[PDB]
């Protein structure tokens, strides 16, 4: 039950107590997570009056090479958790990359409290500068639509979509959050493109009372807008007749539609004389409802070089940075409102972790002994370690991050990561020399409609029988089905080691599957991995994903616009 | 003068020939007949110089020249591809010859007669005249090797050819379609097909009892 | 292991190509499969192994072609006549592709039912296309030299086919019976035209209800 004032107060006094309290959760992960043998041969039995000190030097740090094995062992015909805790209802993908492969991390209930806490921190400290209706509805980027099974028959997810797809979802979020233009049905729904269209539709029907404009990060608008810009004449047209086109195929958001479709000659004359007296595409979003508060999304780190583009559709209005947070964990969230995203700060939620910091400072790099994070030095720059509920004990993501200041004794900090890239051997390899080649081969098919490719990547399934091919494609707008069979055929021939081309020629793998993933969705886990409890500046995709990678694992098999076997063969 | 092309305002047999600038990179500019303009150039027949009236013509600081097999030749050669060879710049014509053989073949009666009727004779000796195709290139990733070249751009016309006309054309030689990507694979033709330049349809001259009008 | 020009007792495609072996003096064996060799059409093809399959075929001792006017650029070129040269690659081509137009346009109207009122339009379309050639002959004595090519015969066989069908379509060019006049006038074609290899007739297969049957 949300108190604006009483939970920015558990934030207060949690902030001025936070060396006891974090003490306590390092205590109370501690005790929570103990008894996977992993964590009892690194040494660890329990409690005492020694619990902080003595476990940093004894107790061993962990790389996405080593953590590999033990959720691989989870995710593979049996679950065999040995290094987290219960076994996982969902597991991440983390960012950057183990050698050149997929990283592990797993996915726990208390992040999904853990995100209804510090959101609702988040808009509380924002509703002391940004006041807010409490009857209105929101325009969130949202996307929840894809799920996939295991070969271990568990289901594995991104931290947004097993949050959304959670039974406590509905009544986490009725009371602090304003509702999203598309039905939950839409955020679920098949097809996040179209689902992206029409939310946004949805958002012109109601711009009157609408508050909030959201997505994760700032690019994410810019490319909705785009389309909104190139799509525009096609939404007042659906209008005026109040039938939805024929571009659209997929069940369930046609039959939304049509119960909200009436026909409206003059909304769609409005609309139109309004946005084309407009000059050059500049910042249309207030024009388009006179009543929101403000922009919000990530907008710092990699996201700085796309700020002037959220500014350039940003006009005038203040922008608002989102918390800093991750299916790793939830780390800082921002509770000054009214400074601009480039002096934009983050402030560190005390219960939600142990975090300690390798040091970085006296050549480059350094192996200088880690400190406290209240600790630390104001005005130094150092990498992050996170030891945490999600299985995660002294993970080092492999970025670094400088202290703006103290909301009273925590620490808000500034991310000026934007590649924290190392790497090393990958045998999914088939590089992306080849890959970059092959997925732009068959682009150019789409191409004859004049869409072009927004993302690509790839898996191993060794449920099937072979194990396999699997890949993903983003693309700028909605086309036929035929021409994608095609695609995938090029995609076919085009890996050309001889290995996997033999192979590929005579079916030993199995024939390739081209299932078409809607708009957004790498968008979407983008979104995640920007956020990624650390040095925000972690995006770099795996193009090739292992049984082992995750976020892109429950993207795969639902959320198809079409899914085709190879037309080859 | 830099290069010259004009056609009917249809793809054709001009689309093997601007498809071949862009593989090769060249550039150039396109005079082009409009719904009724066809017949303005009654005038200008005898007035551009050009040794034997008809469209395509083409005027440069070289040449004057007009008609699709003349074309190709001249255009390729200057550019190193018009063959290596006697055995293979005839192979090229003769795989040329299998090309047009059948793609002329669609145009005899495509825009004449009742092409549903037609259809199923020519869709009785086809079969044979794309297995020829998909057997022989199983080792080269074309027809002729590995650097994608002229014959597979009127087959480039040609695969859309059938396909059109027949969906299911295609069903039992999975090869071909694969191959057509991978000519369409390189990056400038690509940028083209998403440029303005770009007429998806019709094949044919505009007014065809099949594959004609404006509209698909 | 003479080469080999493998076709039918037809004019159509291997027509020009008969006299002019003997242009180069050239070495050749014949086979003449016969309307009622149609059972031999089914069961030679593959078994000495074409890749592209048709009709008309020849090998010299080392090549494998077919596609008429892919062998005659064959003929050409071994006759050292590429190498390349634009203009005429293109404007031999040009003024073939002219008569490609008449060649194939006969061939349009080869097996269609009514052939007389294709013919006579084809009779009333002809004149365009030969003004272009006459256009081009009266400086010299032939379409583009002083001493026979490859391009001769087709126009002849082209022209010598459309005399036949109409006895005037030729009273109003001069310069071109003078061209008819020049190549049976010179040595090696005049004598061979009277020996038994010579071929006349039928214009396309026996089949055609015109320039098929028996009797020029
Ligand atoms: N077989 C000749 C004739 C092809 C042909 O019909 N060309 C048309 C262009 S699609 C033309 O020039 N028409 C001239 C006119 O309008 O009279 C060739 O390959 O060029
Ligand atoms: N463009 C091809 C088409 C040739 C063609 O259709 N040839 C006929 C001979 S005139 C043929 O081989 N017919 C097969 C048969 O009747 O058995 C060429 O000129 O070689
Ligand atoms: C309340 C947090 C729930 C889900 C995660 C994300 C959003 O719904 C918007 C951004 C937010 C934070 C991030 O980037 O990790």
């Amino acid at each position: 039950t949300f108190d604006m004032n009483r939970v920015i107060d558990e934030f207060d006094e949690m902030t001025r107590n936070a060396h006891q309290v974090q003490k306590q959760t390092l205590k109370e992960i501690l005790l929570k997570n103990q008894s996977a043998i992993y964590l009892q041969n690194c040494g660890l039995n329990g409690n005492a009056t020694d619990p902080e000190e003595a476990f940093k030097s004894m107790v061993p740090l962990v790389t996405d090479v080593e953590l590999e094995p033990y959720i691989k062992r989870m995710v593979d015909g049996d679950t065999s958790p040995i290094l987290t805790g219960h076994p996982v209802p969902a597991i991440s993908l983390s960012s950057g990359t183990s050698q050149g492969r997929p990283k592990f991390i797993p996915f726990t209930d208390e992040l999904m409290e853990n995100t209804l806490q510090l959101f609702r921190t988040a808009f509380a400290f924002r509703n002391r500068d940004f006041p807010i209706d409490d009857n209105g509805k929101a325009l969130q980027f949202i996307f929840s639509s894809k799920q996939y099974i295991s070969t271990g028959g568990v289901p594995v997810g991104t931290a947004t979509t097993n949050v959304y797809r959670n039974p406590n979802f509905k009544a986490g979020m009725k009371s602090i959050t304003s509702p999203s233009c598309s039905p939950d049905e839409v955020i679920f729904s098949p097809d996040v493109h179209q689902a992206l269209y029409c939310h946004l539709l949805s958002g012109i029907l109601f711009r009157d009372q609408v508050q909030y404009v959201f997505a994760v990060f700032a690019h994410g608008l810019v490319h909705a807008f785009r389309t909104f810009e190139q799509v525009w004449e096609e939404i007042v047209t659906d209008i005026k007749d109040g039938v939805l086109s024929n571009r659209i195929t997929v069940p369930s958001v046609r039959t939304a539609m049509s119960k909200l479709l009436t026909p409206n000659p003059e909304l769609a004359e409005t609309i139109r004389t309004k946005c084309m007296s407009l000059s050059n595409w500049y910042g249309l979003i207030p024009a388009l409802f006179p009543n929101a508060k403000y922009v919000y999304g990530i907008m710092t780190g990699s996201m700085e070089p796309y700020v002037p583009k959220l500014r350039h559709y940003a006009g005038d209005l203040p922008l608002v940075s989102h918390d800093y947070g991750s299916s790793e964990g939830w780390i800082a969230a921002n509770v000054t409102p009214r400074l601009s995203p480039e002096e934009a700060t983050f402030a560190v939620i005390p219960n939600l972790g142990y975090f300690e910091f390798l040091p970085v400072s006296e050549t480059g790099e350094g192996e200088e002994k880690p400190v406290g994070l209240t600790q630390v030095k104001i005005g130094e720059e150092y990498e992050v370690v996170i030891t945490n509920y999600a299985g995660l004990y002294r993970y080092r993501l492999g970025d670094v991050v400088k202290v703006i200041g103290f909301y009273n004794n925590t620490p808000q900090l500034k991310f000026i990561c934007r590649r924290n890239l190392i790497l090393s051997i990958n045998i999914d390899k088939n590089t992306e020399r080849d890959l970059q080649l092959s997925v732009e081969s068959a682009a150019k098919r789409l191409s004859e409609e004049k869409i072009e490719v927004i993302d690509f990547s790839s898996y191993i399934d060794v449920s099937t029988d072979p194990g396999h091919y699997a890949i993903f494609w983003e693309i700028s707008g909605e086309t036929n089905e035929d021409v994608l069979q095609d695609c995938c055929n090029c995609l076919d021939r085009a890996f050309i080691d001889a290995g996997y081309v033999s192979s590929r020629k005579c079916k030993t793998i199995g024939a390739l599957e081209l299932r078409v993933v809607a708009k957004g969705t790498f968008r979407k886990i983008q979104e995640h991995f920007l956020g990624l409890g650390s040095s925000a500046g972690q995006f770099k995709m795996p193009r090739c994903v292992k049984p082992s990678n995750a976020k892109v694992l429950q993207i795969l098999c639902e959320n198809v616009v079409s899914s085709y076997f190879s037309t080859a063969f | 003068m830099s290069p010259i092309l004009g056609y009917w305002k249809i793809k054709g047999l001009v689309q093997p020939t601007r498809l071949l600038l862009e593989y090769l990179e060249e550039k150039y500019e396109e005079h082009l007949y409009e719904r009724d303009e066809g017949d303005k150039w009654r005038n200008k027949k005898f007035e551009l110089g050009l040794e034997f009236p008809n469209l395509p013509y083409y005027i440069d600081g070289d040449v004057k020249l007009t008609q699709s097999m003349a074309i190709i030749r001249y255009i390729a050669d200057k550019h190193n591809m018009l063959g290596g060879c006697p055995k293979e710049r005839a192979e090229i014509s003769m795989l040329e010859g299998a090309v047009l053989d059948i793609r002329y073949g669609v145009s005899r009666i495509a825009y004449s007669k009742d092409f549903e009727t037609l259809k199923v004779d020519f869709l009785s000796k086809l079969p044979e005249m794309l297995k020829m195709f998909e057997d022989r290139l199983c080792h080269k990733t074309y027809l002729n090797g590995d650097h994608v070249t002229h014959p597979d751009f009127m087959l480039y016309d040609a695969l859309d050819v059938v396909l059109y006309m027949d969906p299911m054309c295609l069903d039992a030689f999975p090869k071909l379609v694969c191959f057509k990507k991978r000519i369409e694979a390189i990056p400038q033709i690509d940028k083209y097909l998403k440029s303005s330049k770009y007429i998806a349809w019709p094949l044919q001259g505009w007014q065809a009892t099949f594959g004609g009008g404006d509209h698909p």
